[PDB]
């Protein structure tokens, strides 16, 4: 591409990580949740 | 898949289950195939536009 | 020196042997239409369009019929006219400008 | 050669000063054979009640057709001789007088603008020749799209508060007015420590203040009774009204949601954002409307009957974006925009004296363009993210429509579109 | 023309959450 | 003014829509041992003396 | 109109087979779709046949 590498898309990317960590909390757990994954499952009280 | 510790019984009615329904998903892709392509229309040797000559 | 001689033979074997000539065609008339070419079709004047869609069905209708011209009436390599390029650069540089704009 | 943070101190200062009765004098002096001066008064719809609604408006269309001193046109006659020009006007929350004028003529001004606010002729003919007038300026359809869907919006925004009600009036109060009613009203709210008396142009500040002591210091300052009248707090209701009519050319369309008020810091930084908003249609902008405990901030347009939904579409997105994913770079350029407006607007004796009227009113003070400058400079692409979150993000908004309307979007579509659900 | 406009009123529908007015504006939203 | 109940719960969890998902995830793993233990202890006391775990 | 362009299944049909624009010029490499889509229809044939007895 070559044409992405730039301040604005760096200022961009920035400005969705949170969220895309957010959403990959939810993927994990539910996951975890949905196939009884005994890995992480053992591990919440 | 096997249903059991072999290959047996129990998986040859699964094969013929599933030969069975597969074709009529083949005829439903067939169509959106089809009505994709007509929104285009067809692509020709040449490679250049035919919108001068079509028939 | 030489070497241009030499490059510039290699360039006109290949074109002989792509035989869009054949048919009566120039080699801007062969482009795949994008955007940018779809763009710079655009811009161009109306005789240059005009001739250019005759040659195109002229082309297609020897196609439907599998012939190609007399041999008198090929393309020939050493003048032929790049009549689209031009237009086409200037589409480009614009379209490069303003990605450019587009990161800072 | 300055920088232009730099020019901002060359701006010269606005003197203030206090009579007993507590009217304030502002002046700002810039050297010109020409001034314009007036009286700001802190009195608008927003403090009648449904007995009375719609008496500064009337009060208005006869202020200047004759005091004691001067009956009749005599009044008009005097400021016709001088080459000066007289204007009002009256709002939600303000009332104005003004005057154009030579700076040579400031003794006779002052007596003029001291003889209207004080001794104005409530004659009973006069009252009935304004009557019949507003009336027929009532009667034909003598109002402008724009004007209509801004006062539906008012009254769906602000329903059951003072707000809500309109400069006019309706019109069965125009037919019922009376004379008792307007002295009333005057009597009232016409009291010195509501008032200000303003000059721009080439004025000195102790020739205005004299001047002020002979002709305004009579004015009565004792509020009595606690007169005033008891009114309905402040209160922001998310709905809307539709007004169909599919023989109109095109529609018209406001949205609004609930701003801050003037006081609020907060202000400046919208205001950026608004610059970096603002195709589809013939016509769009965003607005900003402050009053002193509440506001309307959105937007405003007309569309073709066929392309409202995807415009409602863009303006919605465009709300999101800047609430989630802002950049420095725009910001910037909003930023510059504001810059040059703030400046443009200032030029002339006229804006700088309404300036100063309206700034002693709403802030207590003028702010002086160095001060805004220093504001605009801490905003960031952070701090728009930070409040446009805080005041449009999933809010319910205020909606008004006028038109052939039918591809207005439901209530509950338009407000799924204050949020993502994405984020 | 229009500036006879007025909204009937919904008393009978509004929710007490709001009719209890002892708390700002924006934080009832809130809780709602 | 009023930190109210249902006010920190609005913005501290459902105002940002991964963090209600999330919310949701974490409700459903306790609602269902919880909800499964109740309704298995209900079951067994209606019909004790009668299932084959305790004759055992 | 005809009634080649009445209603909504006539005219797609229509638009499917009847007034289509085709290339003048394409050649014989496509008919071969038009074969598979008939092999589809030959085997679901013989095959709902053959299941009655197997
Ligand atoms: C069966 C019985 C039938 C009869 C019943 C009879 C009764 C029926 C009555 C009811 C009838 C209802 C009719 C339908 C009403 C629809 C309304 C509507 O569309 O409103 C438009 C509504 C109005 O807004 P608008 O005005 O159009 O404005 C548009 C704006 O862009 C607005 O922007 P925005 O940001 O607000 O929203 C955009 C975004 C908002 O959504 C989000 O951002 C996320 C929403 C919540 C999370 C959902 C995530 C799902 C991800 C995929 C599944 C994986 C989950 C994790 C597990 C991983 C496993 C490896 O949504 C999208 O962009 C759409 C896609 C969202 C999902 C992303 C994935 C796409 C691919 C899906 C297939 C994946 C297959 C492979 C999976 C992996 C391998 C197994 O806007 C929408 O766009 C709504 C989006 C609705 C999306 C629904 C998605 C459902 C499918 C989920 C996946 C299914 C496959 C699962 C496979 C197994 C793995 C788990
Ligand atoms: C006991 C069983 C009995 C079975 C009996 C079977 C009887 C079958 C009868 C079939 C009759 C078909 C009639 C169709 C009429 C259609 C008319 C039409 O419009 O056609 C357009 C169509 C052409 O379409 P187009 O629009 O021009 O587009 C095509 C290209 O795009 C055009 O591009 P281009 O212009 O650039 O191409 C030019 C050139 C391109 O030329 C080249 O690329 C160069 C070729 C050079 C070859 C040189 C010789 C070989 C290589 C030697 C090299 C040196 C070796 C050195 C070794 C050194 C070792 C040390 O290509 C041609 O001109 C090709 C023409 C010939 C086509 C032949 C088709 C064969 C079909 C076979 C069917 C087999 C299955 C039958 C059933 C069996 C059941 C058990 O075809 C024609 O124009 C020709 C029609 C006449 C074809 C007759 C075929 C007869 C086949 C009889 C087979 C009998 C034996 C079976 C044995 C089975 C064993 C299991
Ligand atoms: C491949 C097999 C395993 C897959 C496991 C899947 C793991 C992930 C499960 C996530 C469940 C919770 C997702 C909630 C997302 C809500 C998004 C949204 O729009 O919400 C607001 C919307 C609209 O709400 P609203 O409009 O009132 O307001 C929302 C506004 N905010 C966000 C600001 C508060 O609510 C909904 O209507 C959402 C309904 C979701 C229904 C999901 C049903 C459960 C399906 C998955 C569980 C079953 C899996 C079975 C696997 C079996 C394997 C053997
Ligand atoms: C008893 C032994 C069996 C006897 C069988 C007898 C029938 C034999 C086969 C006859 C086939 C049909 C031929 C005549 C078709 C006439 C169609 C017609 O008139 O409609 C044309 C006209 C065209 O449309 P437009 O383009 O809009 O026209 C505008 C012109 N400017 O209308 C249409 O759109 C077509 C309508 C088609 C109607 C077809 C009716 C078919 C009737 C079949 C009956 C079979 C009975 C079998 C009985 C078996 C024993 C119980
Ligand atoms: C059951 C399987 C399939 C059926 C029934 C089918 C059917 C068709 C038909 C009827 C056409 C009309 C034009 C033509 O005949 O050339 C077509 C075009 C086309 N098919 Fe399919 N097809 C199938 C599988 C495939 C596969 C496996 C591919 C590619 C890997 C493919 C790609 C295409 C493309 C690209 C075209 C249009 C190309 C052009 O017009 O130049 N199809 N198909
Ligand atoms: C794309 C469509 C199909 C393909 C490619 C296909 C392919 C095949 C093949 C290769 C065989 C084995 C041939 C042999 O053993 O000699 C077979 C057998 C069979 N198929 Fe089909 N088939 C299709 C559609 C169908 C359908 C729709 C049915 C519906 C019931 C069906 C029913 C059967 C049956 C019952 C057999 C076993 C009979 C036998 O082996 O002769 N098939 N199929
Ligand atoms: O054969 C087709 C074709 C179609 C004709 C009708 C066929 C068909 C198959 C089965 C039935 Cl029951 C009816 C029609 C399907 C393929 C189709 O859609 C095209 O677009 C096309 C373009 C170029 C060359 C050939 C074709």
């Amino acid at each position: 591409m070559t044409r992405f590498l730039g301040p604005r898309y760096r200022q961009l990317v920035k400005n969705w990580i949170p969220t895309a960590y957010t959403w990959g909390a939810v993927g994990t757990l539910g996951l975890a949740w949905a196939a009884d994954w005994r890995l992480i499952l053992d591990w919440v009280p | 898949i096997w249903g059991g510790y072999s290959i047996g019984n129990p998986t040859l009615s699964r094969f013929f289950t599933l030969h069975f329904i597969l074709p009529f998903i083949i005829t439903a892709l067939t169509m959106v195939h089809l009505l994709f392509l007509h929104e285009t229309g067809s692509n020709n040797p040449c490679g250049i536009s035919s919108d001068s000559d079509k028939i | 020196s030489a070497s241009g001689k030499w490059l510039d033979g290699i360039r006109k074997w290949y074109y002989n042997a792509a035989g869009f000539n054949k048919l009566g065609l120039l080699r801007d008339d062969t482009m795949y239409e994008d955007e940018d070419v779809k763009e710079a079709i655009r811009r161009l004047p109306d005789n240059l369009y005009n001739d250019r869609m005759f040659r195109i069905k002229r082309a297609l209708d020897l196609n439907l019929k599998h012939q190609i011209l007399p041999k008198e009436q090929w393309t020939k390599y050493e003048e032929e006219n790049f009549y689209l390029e031009p237009y086409l650069k200037e589409v480009i540089r614009e379209r490069k400008e303003r990605e450019e704009w587009a990161k800072k | 050669t300055a920088t232009f943070a730099q020019a901002l101190q060359f701006v010269p200062e606005t003197q203030v000063s206090l009579l007993d009765n507590g009217l304030r004098v502002a002046s700002e002096q810039s050297s010109q054979p020409t001034c314009t001066v007036g009286v700001w008064i802190d009195v608008g719809s927003r403090f009648e009640t449904e007995k009375n609604n719609g008496a500064g408006y009337f009060l208005e269309h006869l202020a200047f057709k004759g005091t004691k001193n001067r009956p009749g046109s005599a009044l008009e006659k005097e400021v016709e001789s001088m080459g000066a020009h007289l204007n009002a006007y009256s709002t939600r929350e303000h009332t104005a007088y003004y005057i154009k004028a030579l700076s040579k003529d400031l003794p006779k001004v002052v007596e003029l603008l001291g003889d209207i606010v004080q001794n104005c002729s409530l004659e009973d003919s006069q009252i009935e020749k304004e009557r019949d007038v507003i009336l027929r300026e009532m009667q034909e359809n003598d109002a402008s799209m724009r004007d209509v869907v801004f006062d539906y919006l008012h009254a769906t925004a602000f329903q059951g508060t003072p707000l809500a009600q309109t400069v006019e009036g309706p019109s069965e109060n125009v037919r019922k007015l009376s004379r008792a009613d307007l002295t009333e009203y005057l009597s009232t709210h016409y009291k010195a420590p509501r008032m200000v008396l303003a000059a721009a142009g080439g004025v000195e500040h102790q020739q205005l203040l004299d001047l002020a002591q002979k002709h305004l210091g009579d004015i009565p300052w004792t509020y009595a009774e606690d007169t005033m009248p008891a009114l309905t707090p402040c209160r922001f209701t998310g709905s809307e009204i539709r007004h169909r009519d599919d023989a109109l050319p095109f529609a018209h369309v406001a949205i609004a949601v609930e701003g801050p008020g003037w006081a609020s810091p907060d202000n400046v930084a919208l205001q950026v954002a608004n610059a970096i908003i603002g195709k589809l249609c013939q016509s769009f902008q965003t607005f900003s409307i402050c009053y002193a405990d509440t506001g309307l901030l959105g937007a405003h347009f007309v569309c073709d009957r066929m392309k409202i939904d995807d415009m409602m579409f863009v303006l919605q997105g465009q709300w999101m974006r800047l609430c989630t994913s802002a950049t420095e770079s725009e910001v910037a350029r909003g930023k510059n925009i504001l810059r040059n407006a703030l400046v443009s607007h200032l030029d002339g004796t006229t804006p700088v004296c309404e300036d100063i009227g309206r700034s002693l009113l709403t802030y207590g003070r003028r702010i002086p363009l160095a001060e805004w400058e220093s504001r605009i400079a801490e905003v960031d692409a952070s701090v728009v993210r930070e409040i446009c979150s805080k005041y449009i993000y999933d809010q319910c908004p205020a909606v008004a429509g006028y038109g052939p309307i039918e591809q207005l979007p439901d209530y509950n579509r338009i407000r799924s579109g204050m949020f993502w659900l994405r984020f | 023309s229009h500036t006879d406009v007025k909204v009937p009123d919904f008393y009978d529908y509004r929710r007490l959450e709001v009719l209890d007015s002892t708390k700002s504006s924006r934080e009832s939203s809130e809780a709602r | 003014a009023a930190v109210a109940f249902t006010s920190k719960l609005y913005s501290l969890l459902f105002r940002r829509t991964s963090t209600f998902a999330l919310t949701i995830v974490v409700g459903v793993l306790f609602f269902e041992r919880a909800f499964d233990q109740g309704a298995d202890a209900i079951y067994d006391h209606i019909n004790e003396g009668k299932l084959w775990k305790h004759i055992k | 109109t005809p009634m080649r362009k009445s209603n909504p299944i006539m005219k797609m049909i229509n638009h499917s087979l009847i007034d289509l624009p085709t290339p003048s010029n394409i050649s014989m490499w496509w008919n071969f779709g038009s074969l598979l889509a008939f092999c589809l229809i030959l085997q679901i044939i013989t095959g709902l046949f053959l299941a009655m007895h197997y």
